[PDB]
């Protein structure tokens, strides 16, 4: 995965919500491509 | 003659591998005189010059056959491989052939961005690189052709940036050594596809190696002693020097009835016994200094480790004579002049003080050369360098050892060329610019402390001028008088004793 | 609910909230106090819902008071009046014929965009007929919008627009007679899979397959067949010279160092060797192109602490060249490690300059890390940029800030793991990114040159740049005609000064080349700062010629990109059966 | 019995070089102390 690290002073904003959730966007991408490679065909 | 009938020779089409096939089966001299005397050659130099008329013309409004903006690189390749003949090389020296220079070089250095797109601009930059890299090679008639072509582009550059492809052809095709082609038959073995003349197997070798380099390592790289001895087939009876260059050669065989542009040349390498006129010959001129011949430095120069010294380099090889000097040492330069486009800081110095002592007073090279020194602002320059070097500032009405050396060995040719009509052969301007810079309170800041017989020469140098004698007077105690005291408190000797009798009698 | 607020690990998070009814009833000027609900619903410490909770913050962020009086109602007329919506839309769509919309706008609007669904995001009970406007007049051009977004704009611009359109995706409350934005958003990605090959930047066509690979859960077979038929159409249009072959076999050298012009650079803190397989999250910093490294001088070091490095006018264009230049490797090194070990850094840039991208390295043997950023006193003027409590797990990646900040002065504070060992270790410094010249909106949000000089010496270090990368090309292309060719097939290629000359001239090859990429991105920036449009995307556009006329280097990063959410696409049917489109596409043949 | 291709090109897929550390110890009778130490 990535590093549980998010922008504090764009906290004043009201997109802090939408970093996140583009950061797991982005972390599930990983995660599912590692997994993909991982794994055989069955 | 058969083949000529095929491509429709007695419009017109080719493409890359039919000038490819042409290029490749014109290189034996039979077949090259039948290509010359076909109008081949005639029409596409003809079509390429017309295709570059035309774009110029297109840029600048916002037997033919026409070329379009792909098929001229590879036919620009044809000429850099039908090239190699000698015969080529005395065509394209024509003022038949000049167009194609001409056209090509306003192509691509005024019209700038019918449409080029950057990779086939790329295409035709390195094809006229590969053209130009193969005419000058060893043919001195276009060297000084190309020279003037060059310099007569630089002189009428617009007025102020140069173009790329001007500024990589000077970093590139000047700036490297020119490389020729080493032919070598042996019956023993030494230890790619190229041209039947130069044989097959290891008994035959062919190499491409820079002129720079002698006969010993290019014969490394490949009681009685046998020994390799190398001949040639126009001397009979006379071994060659291991450190014999290669342009040597060349002169001795341009020299002896070789054919100009003859682009290999061969040497049979025999086995002698050893038991345990040719080195002094003039080398080969070169593009470089063949351009530098006419002063095309100072027109460069014109359109463009410490850093001050790489700065004022380029102020130094803009007066006329500067170059000829220069070109003493070739390795040397051309490292300095590596470092400028981006030991070594001494050069710049040293070069000026050799110019300063090979050109006298008694000429007018020298009083010319004196008179654009003061006028372009060399004399600021180091003036305000050795007040930065030495840390003094002008009278307001381990390498800086070095630095300061070299310059007060520059100050000392300057005065006094023969040192390395006196009186009027410099003009006062001079004495009054001395006047106010930093020459005295360094000196006697250095002095009430080799560089120390740099000093001396200096001061006999400032002595042997008669108008330049009233700086010695300080603003109070002599300089004489004072030398003598350190002269008795340093008490070589002889040069000491000499130069201080000298500013004595000066000063008296 | 909780789950709209859940951090990535699970054990955090944090919520945003306010309203459009919140200012319209503020707008009577008499609410002054408020209250919140913790209630658990339903359908050792066995604690349920609100007794779950560990530890709580509450803070309140008040609202920029401008020069501009009676804001009340100009603020309660977009939520009132939904004619701007459309309008904004409008504004992305460049269908107005009041000149011709330059990227500072589209910037500005994207902003309000972005602002608007996050103020409707939440509307309780309220009437959402201008939500439901804006809705369906973002689905109406959405083809449009993820076109001029996607694909004719920079990092900033696409990266504000994947930030609205997920926020569009993640506020989906929709009424039953709406469809949700899934659907619809997914059907305007797959409408564009032919103009990618023709677009601007890397990061905008990140953020493309991101969204995409998010979206493609609701639909699956528009997708496959869109990326299987853009698979083979690059993959027999890069095949299409002997010279970066024979690199790949002498020396494994991939990067083709003749073609002048690339798409993006790809760099992270975390030829591959096949047996572990007999990564993932490089992909983290995307467009560093657009995007130049800067220089660091170091000025306060705490105690026990020290930063080391690990192992006229071509002179003004040879200067400027050297303040564009990626530094060499530096490192913190400690005396005394302990648990808890608190120690601080300070770097400094030279001058103001704007902060985009930051990279930390993976760093075992720290618990924290914190990054501050000043540009006139530390009190004056500091904002906190990220605290990272994880370092030895995975590495610190901050990719694209916006809005982004403007600041001359680092400081890096570091705390070490608990029962750290008494070992020497080594802390990067990492990678720094941002911008040289610093725009004038860019620089009014907190001896200026003008734009026409920069842009000047900017194209004048583009050509001698230019200039350097084809006479390192020439170079090459002489010293690699002077390779053995033997006749021996391709065993013996496989089987020294001269290597050794080689990868020195193809490192200096790639270094000019990627200098020359990132100078042209930067004199492109700066002509579309002048009011000027890159590559507009015409409908006339033949998708077959703008992949044979796209630069190898973006084939090769669309084939990688995509082909990548092809392999996420196959995982996510969850072991079940793959369907049959893609698995017909690819038959014996095109496999081949 | 000269190195092919195959032996070049199987090498980096996995001068007279040590093999006791990668191998294991043991001994017919019970010993005080275990020889791996020798290895």
């Amino acid at each position: 995965s990535v590093s549980q690290a998010l922008d504090a002073r764009l906290e004043v904003g009201l997109e802090q919500q939408a970093e996140l959730m583009l950061k797991m966007m982005s972390t599930l991408e990983a995660d599912s491509i590692l997994q993909a490679l991982t794994n055989t065909s069955p | 003659s058969l083949l000529m009938g095929w491509m429709g020779i007695t419009p017109l089409a080719l493409t890359e591998s039919h000038l490819a096939t042409l290029a490749s089966s014109s290189q034996s001299p039979e077949a090259i005189k039948q290509l010359l005397d076909s109008g081949l050659p005639s029409l596409l130099v003809r079509s390429l010059a017309s295709f570059c008329f035309s774009h110029i013309s297109s840029s600048e409004s916002i037997n033919k056959m026409p070329i379009t903006a792909d098929l001229v690189a590879p036919i620009l390749r044809f000429l850099t491989e039908v090239g190699n003949s000698h015969i080529m090389k005395d065509w394209l020296g024509g003022s038949e052939v000049n167009p194609l220079w001409t056209a090509l070089l306003f192509l691509l250095c005024h019209s700038g961005s019918t449409g080029l797109t950057t990779q086939q601009r790329t295409a035709i930059e390195n094809a006229t690189v590969a053209f130009f890299l193969q005419c000058i090679s060893c043919h001195p008639n276009n060297q000084k052709l190309m020279a003037q072509v060059l310099c007569e582009l630089f002189q009428t550059s617009p007025q102020g940036n140069i173009s790329g492809f001007i500024r990589r052809l000077f970093l590139q095709l000047m700036l490297e050594d020119e490389k020729v082609t080493m032919f070598l038959q042996s019956p023993c073995p030494l230890y790619v596809i190229q041209h039947p003349m130069y044989g097959a197997g290891h008994k035959f070798r062919t190499l491409h190696l820079p002129v720079s380099t002698t006969l010993s390592d290019v014969l490394d790289r490949v009681i009685t002693v046998p020994v390799f001895h190398l001949f040639h087939k126009l001397l009979a009876g006379q071994p060659l020097p291991a450190e014999m260059t290669l342009a040597q050669l060349l002169t001795l065989l341009y020299d002896r009835k070789l054919p100009q542009g003859y682009r290999s040349i061969d040497l049979t390498v025999k086995l002698g016994s050893r038991v345990i006129s040719l080195l002094e010959t003039c080398p080969i001129q070169s593009p470089l200094q063949v351009f530098a011949g006419m002063g095309g430095l100072a027109l460069i120069a014109e359109r463009l480790i410490p850093a001050h010294s790489l700065a004022a380099f380029g102020l130094f090889l803009r007066l006329p004579g500067y170059a000829e000097v220069l070109l003493k040492e070739r390795k040397h330069a051309q490292c300095l002049l590596r470092l400028v486009l981006g030991v070594l800081p001494t050069l710049p110095f040293h070069v000026l003080r050799s110019l300063f002592s090979t050109t006298p007073l008694t000429t007018d090279d020298g009083v010319l050369l004196r008179r654009m020194a003061l006028e372009i602002g060399a004399l600021h320059l180091i003036l305000v360098c050795l007040s930065a070097l030495s840390h003094h500032s002008p009278r307001v009405p381990r390498l800086e050892e070095e630095h300061v050396t070299c310059l007060l060995q520059v100050l000392a040719s300057y005065i006094n060329p023969v040192s390395s009509q006196n009186s009027n052969a410099l003009p006062s301007v001079l004495l009054e610019l001395l006047s106010q810079s930093c020459l005295i309170p360094a000196m006697s800041s250095y002095l009430r402390n080799p560089l120390y017989r740099a000093l001396l020469e200096l001061l006999r140098a400032i002595a042997s001028c008669a108008a330049m004698v009233p700086l010695l007077l300080p603003l109070q105690t002599s300089v004489g008088t004072l030398l003598a005291k350190m002269k008795t408190c340093v008490d070589l000797v002889p040069d000491i004793q000499k130069t201080a009798e000298i500013v004595y009698a000066a000063t008296t | 609910w909780l789950a709209s607020g859940l951090d990535l690990s699970g054990h955090a998070g944090m919520l945003t909230l306010t309203s459009p009814k919140l200012v319209k009833g503020m707008a009577g000027g008499k609410y002054r106090s408020f209250l919140i609900h913790v209630k658990a619903v339903n359908e050792s410490e066995n604690l349920r819902g609100c007794d779950l909770l560990q530890e709580v913050s509450v803070t309140i962020r008040r609202f920029k008071k401008t020069s501009i009086s009676k804001e009340r109602v100009q603020r309660c007329a977009m939520l009132q009046f939904s004619e701007f919506h459309e309008k904004l839309v409008n504004t992305l769509c460049r269908k107005t014929d009041d000149g011709q919309i330059t990227e500072h706008a589209q910037s500005l609007v994207l902003d309000t965009l972005c602002w608007l669904a996050g103020v409707h995001s939440n509307g309780p009970g309220s009437s959402k007929e201008g939500n439901e406007n804006l809705l369906s007049k973002t689905r109406k051009f959405l083809s449009d919008i993820v076109r001029v977004c996607f694909f004719e704009a920079g990092r900033s611009i696409a990266h504000k627009c994947a930030r609205f359109l997920a926020l569009c995706i993640s506020n989906g409350k929709c009424d039953p007679c709406q469809p949700a934005f899934g659907p619809v958003l997914l059907k305007a990605l797959l409408d564009n899979m032919s103009f990618l090959p023709a677009a601007t930047t890397g990061g905008s066509v990140y953020w493309y397959f991101v969204l995409l690979n998010y979206v493609k859960d609701e639909d699956l077979a528009g997708c496959s067949t869109a990326c299987a038929s853009l698979l083979t159409a690059v993959s027999r249009q890069l095949q299409d010279t002997p010279m970066e072959a024979l690199l790949q076999t002498r020396y494994g050298l991939y990067s083709s160092p003749f073609d002048p012009v690339l798409f993006d650079l790809e760099m992270s803190g975390s030829e591959i060797d096949l047996s572990d397989v007999l990564e993932g999250s490089f992909t983290s910093l995307t467009g560093l192109l657009e995007v130049e490294p800067l220089h660091f001088t170091c000025v306060s070091t705490s105690d026990g602490t020290r930063i080391e490095r690990d192992d006229g006018l071509a002179l003004a264009i040879s200067h400027a060249s050297h303040f564009l230049q990626p530094p060499p490797h530096q490192s913190i090194i400690i005396e005394r490690m302990h648990s808890g070990a608190r120690r601080f850094v300070t770097l400094d840039f030279g001058r103001p300059i704007l902060l985009t991208d930051v990279l930390i390295p993976t760093c075992g043997d720290l618990a924290s890390l914190s990054i501050d950023i000043w540009t006139l006193g530390e009190e004056v003027d500091g904002r906190r940029l990220v605290v990272a409590t994880d370092i030895s797990t995975h590495s610190l990646i901050l990719h694209d800030l916006i809005p982004p900040p403007v600041c001359r002065f680092m400081k890096i504070t570091v705390i070490g793991r608990y029962g750290s060992t008494n070992a020497r270790a080594k802390i990067p410094l990492g990678f720094y990114y941002g911008h040289t010249y610093i725009l004038p909106w860019e620089s009014e949000l907190k001896n200026q040159p003008e734009i026409d000089q920069h842009l000047a010496m900017m194209v004048a270090l583009q050509e001698d740049i230019q200039c350097r990368y084809n006479l390192a090309c020439h170079r090459l292309e002489t010293l690699l005609q002077s390779i053995d060719l033997p006749p021996l097939n391709s065993a013996n290629n496989a089987q020294v000064e001269e290597d050794s000359r080689v990868f020195s001239a193809y490192q200096d090859c790639i270094q000019l080349q990627l200098q020359l990429n990132l100078a042209h991105n930067a004199v492109q920036r700066l002509k579309v700062a002048l009011g000027a449009s890159r590559k507009m995307l015409s409908e006339t556009s033949n998708p077959e010629d703008l992949i044979q006329t796209s630069s190898t280097e973006q084939l090769r990063t669309i084939i990688r990109y995509l082909l990548d959410t092809l392999l996420s696409l196959l995982h996510a049917s969850n072991g079940h059966s793959v369907p049959a489109v893609l698995q017909s596409t690819f038959h014996a043949q095109a496999c081949e | 019995t000269a190195r092919s291709m195959v032996s070049t090109i199987m090498k980096f897929l996995d001068g007279i070089h040590n093999f006791a550390p990668l191998g294991t110890i043991t001994s017919s009778s019970p010993t005080a102390q275990p020889a791996e130490v020798l290895l």
